[PDB]
């Protein structure tokens, strides 16, 4: 979900929790 | 209804921003925005 | 209070406000589980323009730091 | 715990820290829009460490081609949880980060949406949702 894909279509409501986050060893 | 509810469906508010609970029952007699929280229930004990 | 006293054993509420009361007051003490994994809307009359660009609003805010901001102010603060 | 999050200094300059580390994302990808629009200059460093595959970055931090890598939370929480060794760790719960949700593309105006968002909220307001959690997660520790 962000600005330009929202500019498209539209979206419903969301169901799950998710950012984005960065991996590490 | 009453409380928030009940003032706005009467006419004497326009705009709820609380931390209101969304829920289809609510959903069913007004419109939501895209939530701005993430959060659940607990309990508190001492 | 009533808990504070000693009156009460348990209380369902919710995560963020309990998070800072934690905070604030070490006596406090929550759970381990996290359930009803909802979120907090704007409470709103029907169908009106006041609908479209709120929202947008709302998704511009939380696309950006402006949260962290908030949260720095009132919920990521601590005791 | 060493990444604070997006503010730490590595983010700054490689060479600002003695070992020149290396971290990039999914070409043409969805989050590579946000580093240039937020960092281009964290772009203009990502260039250099490009990827291909999602596997293969994986393969990559777990050989030691790859220091740092950037992506999703609810894709590399599953893949951590059910790794062996758990040599790759995560870092933070969304808390520095976009914290937004998964949607369904519809066609501007479908008349479905409404009927479409009561099933959704509901799903949700019975328990349901939680066990499809269950059945494709896995958080062990």
């Amino acid at each position: 979900i962000n600005e330009e894909r929202s500019e498209v279509v539209d979206f419903s409501v969301p169901f799950v929790e998710t950012g984005i986050s960065v991996m590490v060893s | 209804w009453n409380g928030m509810m009940g003032e706005l469906l009467s006419g004497q508010a326009d705009m709820i921003v609380a931390p209101l609970t969304i829920n289809n029952e609510r959903a069913q007699y007004i419109e939501f925005s895209k939530p701005f929280k993430y959060q659940g229930l607990t309990i508190l004990v001492k | 209070q009533a808990v504070r006293d000693n009156k009460l054993h348990a209380f369902i509420w919710d995560s963020a406000v309990l998070e800072f009361e934690a905070s604030q007051k070490c006596d406090l003490v929550t759970t381990g589980e996290l359930f009803f994994r909802s979120g907090f809307g704007i409470g709103m009359r029907k169908d009106s323009p006041w609908k479209q660009n709120v929202s947008l609003s709302i998704l511009k805010s939380h696309e950006n730091g402006f949260m962290e901001d908030l949260d720095k102010t009132w919920v990521r603060y601590q005791e | 715990d060493q990444v604070t999050g997006l503010s730490d200094k590595k983010f700054q300059r490689p060479h600002d820290y003695s070992p020149p580390f290396r971290f990039g994302t999914v070409p043409n990808g969805s989050t590579e829009r946000n580093i240039r629009n937020n960092y281009p200059y964290m772009h203009q460093y990502m260039t250099k460490f490009n990827q291909r595959g999602v596997e293969d970055a994986l393969v990559s931090l777990k050989t030691g081609k790859l220091d740092a890598f950037i992506y999703d939370a609810a894709v590399l929480n599953y893949k951590a949880g059910r790794d062996e060794g758990c040599k790759l760790v995560t870092i933070g719960s969304g808390y520095i980060f976009a914290t937004t949700g998964y949607g369904i593309a519809l066609q501007k105006g479908s008349p479905w949406k409404r009927q479409i968002d009561l099933a959704l909220l509901q799903f949700v307001g019975d328990g349901e949702m939680e066990e499809l959690e269950t059945l494709w997660l896995t958080g062990i520790c």
